[PDB]
């Protein structure tokens, strides 16, 4: 039953902190510039190697601002917490791939109003 | 998909580790209990980044353990079906496609694939083309997929992709 | 190479070799290697010739590891080295020490050489001891709970220099006081007659002495006679001044410039 | 605005003793200087004696609140 | 251990009553 498609989720996950690609990956490596000083301490695992690699080939922005700004000019809208990773992450070029990619996004709202989103969010990479 | 929520967590400290730093020592016994881990309820956990508090230690009777019910702010990630994220691809073989969502390791058979994308078994790095030979796909390569199932293998997530959908692969 | 599997060529000169020396033919230990070569160790392996067989250089029975210097597994010899050698003003010191024995190497130093030695109480600690008098040793003991973080365990060039130099050149001030006396390491039982044996000179001027404690360094005396019944004050030298009646200040000498202007009070 | 009785019963003082006991026996920092003696029993009824004990007491009242008392806050009987 | 704390110790004040005169020496200046 449980199919982030058609937006359902347990209790517990429902309310969760949506994170972005480029966020975890500076607060990962933040914790790695923290956990490398202060000597005498147990080295990171494979996990956060992994991990590190993973998100540093996804990163559309490393400024926080951009982050703060992506987020804030998202927010203002009506939609889920669940539409502000993937359709922020994907970052797709038109409307009619975020629309197939996503089938929350079919009749929800217009096509300009989510192209032009699109577009804003084209150029607020770097 | 990493999220960030609020957990919970009792562990006992062995009554030698009583001292000035008893607070410094529930936190490396936290840090180093709680990472990397995975679990049913709330999915693979990524890493701790803050502490919320620690609770009021209940020395037990006729035991010198006392617990610590710490509440601490750390990231989880727990993917569900019908979600579509962005990973590379690690290995082609002619079984199926290999590839590496971060903490998690999916699979793509054939059969997912089109009959567009055939194989290459005699050039040496196995990769998939068309008849034009126009589009190419192989290794390390920032290629999409949809999760259509998930699994856990006793706190180790093994979900399955798919390639059915249209505008899934070089961006 | 066939039977016994090692040839020469996998052992190397200055590589250590274990050569276990199991019995002697005439004077040299003759023995078997770790890859079944037969280890013969020379006279010259132990310096031995026309004396008794070397027992101390290689292990008779057992394995003793020595430089390799020689590949004749095939030839059954061991060139294996017995030797241990074939194989291969603000003074501040180190130690890589108990408390007793550490007490009879601290008279010698004059006053403002520090020493780093370990700690005899839990791990991961370190104890700080600076010259404070002829006699008197202040042992901090820093896990005087002196509070730190744990990057400073990598250079330890500077927490004396933050919290033990100040402190020192603030004691050896006194030191240098004009009424200053030591009466054996500054006993309660001594240092009481002389305040009323001094009375007696001169009833109308009433002087002051300073001096520390030997039972518990880091807590001077500063003693004196309002009237012909004693007392004692106690004062602690903090590392960035000092604590007297609670306050803290910058320089030593405003200890004594507002030590001369609060006395008069009744109390 | 606590309320319970400014004493320490004894009940809790015995609980309170064993607890510190058997935390020493487990080789567990003590909170005074030792006089040359070794039984944990003897250890921990110094501390109490010293009032040194890293020990709080929360005493549990029929309504279901509770109130924190620190062995070196209230006043030992024995 | 053999070495306990020793900057750790609270300074206990004594205390006393002594009805004298302003009569004793002046101050200096701290220069």
């Amino acid at each position: 039953e449980e199919d982030a498609s058609q937006l359902i989720f347990p209790k517990e996950f429902e309310t969760a902190e949506t994170l972005l690609n480029s966020e975890v990956h500076m607060l990962l490596e933040h914790r790695k510039q923290q956990n490398e000083s202060a000597e005498d301490e147990q080295e990171l695992s494979e996990v956060f190697m992994k991990t590190l690699n993973y998100t540093a080939r996804f990163s559309r922005f490393k400024n926080r601002e951009t982050i703060a700004s992506v987020r804030s000019l998202l927010l203002q809208k009506k939609l889920h917490k669940f539409e502000l990773a993937c359709l922020a992450n994907l970052c797709p070029e038109t409307a009619e791939e975020s629309k197939a990619l996503i089938p929350s996004l079919e009749g929800r709202f217009e096509d300009e109003e989510l192209q032009q989103i699109l577009d804003d969010i084209q150029t607020k990479r770097s | 998909m990493f999220y960030h929520i609020s957990l919970e967590h009792e562990i006992l400290l062995h009554p030698r580790y009583f001292g000035p730093n008893l607070l410094n020592t529930v936190k490396q016994k936290l840090f180093t209990e709680v990472e990397g881990t995975c679990t049913g309820k709330y999915g693979f956990v990524i890493a701790v980044t803050t502490i919320d508090n620690i609770g009021a230690g209940v020395i037990q009777p006729g035991r010198g353990f006392v617990l610590y019910p710490v509440k601490y702010k750390a990231i989880v990630f727990r993917p569900f079906k019908g979600e579509v994220v962005d990973a590379v691809v690690t290995q082609v073989n002619k079984v199926g496609l290999f590839t590496e969502i971060g903490p998690m390791s999916c699979f793509i058979s054939r059969h997912s694939i089109p009959s567009e994308m055939e194989f290459d078994p005699n050039s040496n790095p196995p990769c998939y083309k068309t008849m034009d030979e126009d589009i190419v796909i192989q290794q390390d390569d920032e290629i999409r997929l949809k999760i259509v199932g998930t699994r856990v293998d006793k706190n180790d997530i093994f979900a399955i992709g798919s390639l059915m959908d249209d505008y899934l692969g070089l961006v | 190479n066939m039977l016994t599997k090692e040839t020469p060529e996998t052992f190397y000169i200055g590589k250590l070799i274990i050569c276990n020396v199991t019995g002697i033919a005439h004077i040299g230990v003759k023995t078997r290697l770790d890859n079944g070569v037969t280890g013969f160790i020379p006279t010259k392996f132990l310096s031995d010739k026309v004396v008794k067989r070397p027992e101390e250089r290689v292990k008779v029975g057992m394995t003793v590891h020595c430089r390799i210097m020689k590949i004749d597994i095939e030839k059954f010899s061991a060139d294996l080295t017995c030797r241990t050698s074939d194989l291969m003003i603000a003074h501040p010191s180190f130690h890589n020490i108990n408390f007793k024995q550490a007490e009879k190497m601290m008279e010698t130093m004059d006053q403002g050489d520090v020493i780093i030695r370990p700690s005899s109480k839990g791990e991961n600690h370190l104890t700080v001891t600076w010259k404070v008098s002829d006699g008197i040793y202040q042992h901090v003991d820093v896990r005087a709970t002196l509070w730190i973080n744990s990057e400073e365990f990598e250079d330890l060039d500077e927490i004396v220099a933050r919290y033990v130099q100040p402190m020192a050149s603030f004691a050896r001030d006194l030191l240098n006081h004009k009424y200053y006396q030591d009466c054996s390491g500054g006993d309660r039982k001594k240092l009481e007659e002389l305040l009323i044996k001094t009375k007696k000179e001169k009833p109308t001027f009433i002087p002051y002495f300073i001096c520390a404690c030997k039972e518990l360094p880091g807590k001077f005396l500063l003693g004196y006679q309002p009237r012909g019944k004693p007392r004692i004050e106690y004062v602690t030298v903090t590392p960035e001044g000092f604590r007297y009646r609670g306050q803290i200040f910058p320089t030593v000498n405003g200890l004594f410039r507002w030590f001369k202007d609060h006395y008069q009070d009744p109390v | 605005k606590r309320i319970t009785t400014p004493y320490m019963t004894k009940y809790e003082r015995a609980r309170v003793l064993g607890t510190r006991a058997l935390q020493i026996a487990m080789c567990a920092p003590v909170m005074v200087e030792l006089e040359g003696e070794t039984d944990p029993l003897l250890i921990a009824m110094k501390e109490l004696k010293a009032r040194k004990i890293p020990i709080i007491i929360r005493r549990y009242l029929p309504d279901g609140s509770y109130e924190d008392w620190g062995v070196d806050e209230l006043i030992i009987s024995d | 251990g053999a070495t306990p704390a020793y900057g750790a110790w609270s300074p206990s004040v004594g205390s006393g009553m002594t009805p004298g005169a302003a009569g004793f020496s002046p101050s200096a200046a701290s220069d």
